């Protein structure tokens, strides 16, 4: 399992 | 010839894309308004981001696709595989390749210095960062070790920034937080650069969570948890 | 693509369906295609995926922009006139390939109906987005295509065979959505469907998944149109 | 809603 990156959403 | 055209057009022309899920054109839509000079606003620092993401996102998965059969196919050793894998997972890496130095061009040659704000500042500063850790990712040489180089002194930069001017539950700080935490751990082979960096940015976020408004909290806790599914990973 | 073995061609095909590049996948078909031989079953598989996702991209990204222009400066205009003639690239790259390659008066009935269906298939995603008279030379094209090959799959083909099934589920299709007539449509689908299950006792277990598939989908449309 | 045509699935 790969680390989370912050994710590819409107913020 | 996006140069002569309006940039409002291009901007409108981005959101289309972005409804049709057409996310090259968006990129090459939101890359011709950064050419017209000025600065991005909010939403402008969203499309480019979301339009480039999705493109090198969908570059990265198949890479990692495609390198996995290749290691697999070498592994085993069959004196008659494993030719056109490589081939294929070196045109695709070539095009990877070609996005992101195109991102960091526009980082470089608009974004970052014409940007007024720290806030915006730190957002360039981090999409550098990440950009050279999309580069690190399939690089091999004394290549490899120039691109982590460059990847660590972008995030290092907007981690030096965010914390001089900006709250620890800013989005913006987290999420930069988040990835250079990532390039800790998958990158430059630091994982406790990784956990100590996760665990002090998860901290100081929460300690002031009571400050913010409902849709703010939203937003902090997001990332905030991400930083827990990591240490949880980690530890 | 021409320097390649086809070998490879087909190799990197797979790869590329792997990895869901599928513009890749298509092109690399299309070199396989190029070489003069004739495709399997298989290879028609991966013809056909590729092409499909790549239209079927196309046709989604349309859709959208179309339905905002029907709402809704010159922008919109612009943007779905840019993807409208992309997909009418591939669409004639496609019916390029079948008029070049594909399509011939010799070899098996399977081969034969699978492109003429798509022959079909192509011109009528062309007339999702014709307007002219150019649309009802379009429209005749389709009609004759699909024609083709239900004429050929009557006579060659057991009433249960997927691909018989799947060429008379998109000409009542094509009935439906682009020829304007809904009465045809349904008694093609209800007439396939019962024929189809009439003989399903004597199908091969490798294309019953396959088949009771595409006689699920006339039986929903078919729910759908009454 | 539009009808539904052969799914692109390998046959
Ligand atoms: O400049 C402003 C104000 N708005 C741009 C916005 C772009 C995205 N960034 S981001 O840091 O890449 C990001 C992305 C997703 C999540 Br969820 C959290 C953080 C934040 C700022
Ligand atoms: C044996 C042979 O020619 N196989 C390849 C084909 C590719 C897909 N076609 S189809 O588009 O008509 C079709 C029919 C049924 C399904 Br479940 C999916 C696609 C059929 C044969
Ligand atoms: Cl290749
Ligand atoms: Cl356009
Ligand atoms: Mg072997
Ligand atoms: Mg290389
Ligand atoms: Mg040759
Ligand atoms: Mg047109």
């Amino acid at each position: 399992i790969r680390s989370t990156s912050t994710p590819n959403v409107h913020m | 010839a996006m140069g002569s055209m309006e940039r409002a057009s291009l901007i409108q022309k981005a959101k289309l894309a972005e409804q049709a899920e057409r996310y090259e054109d968006m990129a090459a839509f939101m890359k011709g308004a950064v050419e017209k000079g000025e600065e991005l606003s909010c939403e402008e620092r969203n499309l480019l981001s979301v339009a480039y993401k999705n493109v090198v996102g969908g570059q990265r998965a198949a890479w990692r696709v495609l390198s996995s059969i290749e290691q697999k196919s070498n592994e085993e050793g069959s004196e008659e595989k494993g030719p056109e894998v490589r081939e294929y997972r070196e045109k695709v890496e070539t095009e990877l390749q070609g996005v992101c130095d195109t991102v960091l061009g526009l980082l470089d040659s608009h974004l970052i210095k014409e940007a007024g704000d720290a806030e915006s500042r730190v957002f360039y500063l981090k999409m550098k960062g990440d950009y050279y850790r999309y580069l690190a990712e399939v690089a091999t040489g004394d290549d490899k070790k120039r691109i982590i180089d460059s990847a660590r002194s972008a995030y290092q930069e907007a981690m030096d920034i965010s914390k001089k001017e900006m709250p620890p539950t800013n989005p913006i700080r987290l999420g930069l937080a988040l990835n250079f935490s990532v390039f800790h751990y998958e990158i430059a082979n630091s994982p406790e650069e990784a956990i100590s960096l996760a665990k002090t940015t998860f901290d100081e976020a929460m300690a002031d969570l009571h400050t913010l408004s409902e849709d703010s909290y939203k937003d902090s806790t997001l990332i905030m948890q991400l930083l827990r599914d990591n240490l949880t990973l980690w530890t």
